[PDB]
């Protein structure tokens, strides 16, 4: 199965500054990825699926795009309800793994 | 492989081995009856159902089994007569980018029957509104397109399959030897068996009827099915000794 | 109304059993494609199975076997048994509908099992 596994872990960012989030692939999948976001308490909506469209109501800030081994996704002006967990998660194996989670928060006073 | 194409095949003779023999194919195993045997049996009515799929369901394409394809797109019976050939077309079926031609039902009202024929492009009731032939939430088209590159995984890959369904007329091929002349051979003309030295013949056999008899009705002449002369059947040589 | 809410989540003993239920909204648990998911901390989000409308159930192979899913077709409800529960198999549990078998288009809110050696 693909081993989901998510270099930037912990990432703490100022309010808009066009952070970078990524994740590599551990077998060869061509655009097979969706971006998830989990919320605190709240349910993990997608935010990107097939690697290079948005679903529904996703806005321009999310960038996200990749290939083969190594994704990355594109935060543009970081309002302070984007400090949630970031999961990818492939199309192609079965059994399908998630992610193991970005935590994006925003710095404060 | 959701508008699955089927060929009738009546009225004529058909060859199984070259198919078998021709090692182009990467699945061949037959159910009801071995490959190998099932060209001297014959039946009346021979169904080619050809479609192209992903190589990863192949194994969907078997008697009783369960997955998007074998429930929604082709169905097998569990008495099933004939089998399945399967083969790799990825330099003329997949493109650079994406081939999209090819669709499947990801979405239907219940299971198939088998050998069942669906082409409607209704839009699908996920949930509980009018839809009212519009895309929308809950309103999905149900039918997926299959995502073939060049460059991807083997099984992952289009593979052409074809599916051969049997029930008589269609019986294959038939040839064992050259005649035999002057030499006791217990022969096998057509079905009819008999015992005897064969010889050149001045009986001027008009060209519609088959065989010779005579007084008394013995099969004393024959022309061949074969190559169209004319044999006389001598009776081998049976004379008692004192 | 998109609502799928979870019941069924307790302590148990491990090697214990229970039952779990998924009450689903406006749309129908038979026909449509939905999946169990775990989440446990420190691991990842785990599909642990999938069920298509009739079809059959896919699990995951560690807890092939043990698990079973029977969706009871009264109500708009999808259960799960748990038999042979493990130490590692303390996870909130979420119903999942799906897109076939592709993507997680909608979730629950997840019912929290904890299955250890205390009271």
């Amino acid at each position: 199965e693909i081993v989901m596994t998510q270099s930037p872990v912990s990432l703490s960012v100022s309010p808009g500054e066009r952070a970078t989030l990524s994740c590599r692939a551990s077998q060869g999948v061509a655009s097979n990825l969706a971006w998830y976001q989990q919320k605190a308490g709240q349910a993990p909506r997608l935010l990107i699926y097939g690697a290079s469209t948005r679903a529904t109501g996703i806005p321009a800030r999310f960038s996200g795009s990749g290939s083969g081994t190594e994704f990355t996704l594109t935060i543009s002006t970081l309002q302070s309800e984007d400090s949630a967990v970031y999961y990818c998660q492939q199309y192609n194996d079965r059994p399908r793994t998630f992610g193991q989670g970005t935590k994006l928060e925003i710095k404060r006073t | 492989v959701y508008a699955w194409n089927r060929k009738r095949i009546s009225n004529c003779v058909a060859d199984y081995s070259v198919l078998y023999n021709s090692a182009s194919f990467s699945t061949f195993k037959c159910y009801g009856v071995s490959p190998t045997k099932l060209n001297d049996l014959c039946f009346t009515n021979v169904y080619a159902d050809s479609f192209v799929i992903r190589g990863d369901e192949v194994r969907q394409i078997a008697p009783g089994q369960t997955g998007k394809i074998a429930d929604y797109n082709y169905k097998l019976p569990d008495d099933f007569t004939g089998c399945v050939i399967a083969w790799n077309s990825n330099n003329l079926d997949s493109k650079v980018g994406g081939n999209y031609n090819y669709r499947y039902r990801l979405f239907r009202k219940s299971n198939l029957k088998p050998f069942e024929r669906d082409i409607s492009t209704e839009i699908y009731q996920a949930g509980s509104k009018p839809c009212n032939g519009v895309e929308g939430f809950n309103c999905y088209f149900p039918l997926q397109s299959y995502g073939f590159q060049p460059t991807n995984g083997v099984g992952y890959q289009p593979y052409r399959v074809v599916v051969l369904s049997f029930e008589a007329t269609v019986c294959g091929p038939k040839k064992s030897t050259n005649l035999v002349k002057n030499k006791c051979v217990n022969f096998n003309f057509n079905g009819l068996t008999g015992t005897g030295v064969l010889t050149e013949s001045n009986k001027k056999f008009l060209p519609f009827q088959q065989f010779g008899r005579d007084i008394a009705d013995t099969t004393d002449a024959v022309r061949d099915p074969q190559t169209l002369e004319i044999l006389d059947i001598t009776p081998c040589s049976f004379g008692g000794v004192s | 109304e998109v609502q799928l809410v979870e019941s069924g989540g307790g302590l148990i003993q491990p090697g214990g059993s229970l039952r779990l239920s998924c009450a689903a909204s406006e749309f129908i648990v038979s026909r449509n494609y939905m999946s169990w998911v775990r989440q446990a901390p420190g691991t990842g989000l785990e599909w642990v199975s999938v069920i298509y409308p009739g079809g059959s159930t896919f699990y995951a192979d560690s807890v092939k076997g043990r698990f079973t899913i029977s969706r009871d077709n009264s109500k708009n409800t999808l259960y799960l048994q748990m038999d042979s529960l493990r130490v590692e198999d303390t996870a909130v549990y979420y119903c999942a509908r799906d897109y076939g078998d592709f993507y997680f288009d909608y979730w629950g809110q997840g019912t929290l099992v904890t299955v250890s050696s205390a009271s």
